[PDB]
């Protein structure tokens, strides 16, 4: 964790006496927990203003980056007894004031997590404290889940055993010389580190997978597909929304707590009714890339279901009508209004077209959308990764794909196979020889005139 | 619930930048339809 903040420029650990000279004015003001309801409710204030229309799409987002670092400051600083003395209780956080369920656990799940790792008696103290959830209804979801749900992070559900040693032969690969011997007791130091810290997770993340087998016998006795729909609006998708991190951490439980025939159920809910349209159109640059970067690790881990593993064969081309939905949803969201609804649909296809093509036909649609609304209007300069994307969505288009391999039954479409078959049959005896003259329609227009059908 | 209740005084009886901070606030309950209930997606 340390040496990926050294990276990116985080550098929490480097000035810590800096900074906590800085926390300790906010606590003689008496105001840390008055900062935090102040930034929140002017992120909900700023739907109540009307002075202009794009940047007020970006002060929502920017009131967004600002309340979520000033919470990584605190948890950075006040460690033991003064969290609990500043930031105000998770009872009336919900009680008083009214925050969100999203926010409410972001800024007490490091504590809750760190007690019931302390004593197992207290197991029983935090779980009991609870309050009133008026954001969402309690009425028929199952609070085996829900709590269960909103308690863990990505620290107990993903082990890995690879990048733990990536690093071990790296530093002892570049640190091959007489230097000091200060620095080679450091770096010995370092690598006895990596070695607790790893035998360690596996303690915490082995507690955990079976902790959840435990109840997996309950939650899939009851399947009420809008016993699904309680649980996919209130809990999942709210969590997807908020960070890249908590984006990863809705994809790996679902295949971790549910069962392989119940998560075709819920999975076909999610795609069946059309809300990928809706859903895009309501988010701000941010929020749009992290609902990309929970469906490429989806359709990662399902094409890893399908070549090794075994589908059967109608549920092999359930998953090609999965398919065959998010591009016509994606298009009628690529060709819509001013700004909004175009700037999610690009900055959503930079993440999922690693794992784009699985579909010949498919690809051939989104790449000609592309080049109709630099034709229609152009107000800001939204090329500059539209040149780019471009270019990505071609070079992939000629590496491996094919529709007939996976589908068995076509109907029409192999009785189009035969018209499509050989008509290219003449073209070949029309280009390089000649003996009858016919011109046809080359393939870019019959899409359009295709496309013209599909976007209405 | 006041938020339905202008759309039923509205039946009864910018313009997409109001729209849009409208359906940020009804993602909370009243996600899974969304399909023609307050206005028209287009």
């Amino acid at each position: 964790k340390q040496y990926a903040r050294h990276l990116i420029y985080d550098f929490r650990d480097d000035n810590s006496v800096i900074s906590s000279r800085l926390t300790s004015f906010f606590t003689d003001q008496s105001a840390i927990s008055e900062i935090i309801l102040l930034l929140y409710t002017l992120n909900l204030k700023a739907n109540t203003q009307n002075s202009h229309y794009k940047i007020l799409s970006t002060r929502c987002d920017e009131m967004n980056t600002l309340l979520w670092s000033f919470i990584e400051l605190i948890k950075h600083c006040l460690k033991g007894k003064a969290f609990e003395e500043n930031v105000l209780p998770f009872v009336e956080l919900n009680n008083r004031f009214h925050l969100s369920t999203p926010w409410t656990f972001h800024i007490w799940r490091d504590y809750l997590d760190n007690q019931l790792n302390s004593n197992e008696n207290f197991s029983i103290d935090e779980l009991i404290e609870g309050a009133e959830f008026s954001d969402v209804d309690l009425t028929k979801i199952s609070k085996d889940l829900f709590t269960t749900f909103w308690r863990l992070s990505l620290y107990d559900i993903h082990f890995d055993k690879s990048l733990y040693d990536e690093r071990k032969n790296a530093l002892s690969g570049e640190n091959t010389g007489h230097m000091s011997n200060r620095k080679k007791h450091l770096i010995q130091n370092q690598i006895k580190d990596i070695l607790v810290t790893g035998i360690s997770h596996q303690r915490a993340f082995k507690k955990t997978s079976e902790f959840i087998s435990e109840k997996s016998n309950v939650w899939n006795k009851d399947c009420g597909e809008d016993q699904i729909k309680i649980f996919l609006q209130n809990c999942v998708v709210p969590r997807v929304l908020f960070s890249p991190s908590d984006a990863l951490f809705s994809s790996f439980f679902i295949f971790m707590a549910f069962r392989t025939e119940n998560l075709m159920s819920i999975l076909n809910t999610c795609i069946t009714s059309n809300i990928l349209k809706t859903l895009l159109f309501c988010c701000t640059s941010s929020e749009a890339g992290n609902l990309g970067l929970f469906f490429t690790d989806v359709l990662k881990k399902l094409e890893k279901m399908r070549l090794n593993g075994d589908f059967n064969d109608q549920a092999s081309r359930k998953l090609y009508e999965w398919h065959s939905v998010i591009t016509e949803q994606v298009i009628d969201l690529l060709s819509e209004k001013n700004y909004m609804s175009i700037r999610n649909g690009i900055e959503f296809m930079k993440h999922v077209t690693s794992v784009f093509p699985v579909v010949k036909a498919h690809i051939q649609l989104v790449y000609t959308t592309l080049e109709e609304n630099l034709i229609n209007e152009e107000r800001e300069d939204i090329k500059l990764p539209s040149s780019a994307l471009i270019g990505h969505l071609k070079a992939r288009l000629k590496d491996a794909l094919e529709l007939d391999e996976f589908c068995t039954l076509t109907e029409e479409e192999a009785e189009q196979k035969r018209i499509r078959e050989m008509e290219l049959e003449e073209i070949k005896n029309y280009e390089t020889a000649c003996q009858n003259e016919q011109k046809q329609v080359a393939l870019r227009k019959q899409l359009e005139l295709n496309k013209s059908q599909r976007l209405q | 619930e006041a938020a339905q209740a202008k759309w039923e005084s509205k039946i009864s009886s910018d313009e997409i930048i109001r729209q849009w901070q409208t359906l940020r606030f009804l993602r909370s309950r009243y996600l899974f339809d969304f399909d023609k209930v307050n206005e028209k997606t287009g």
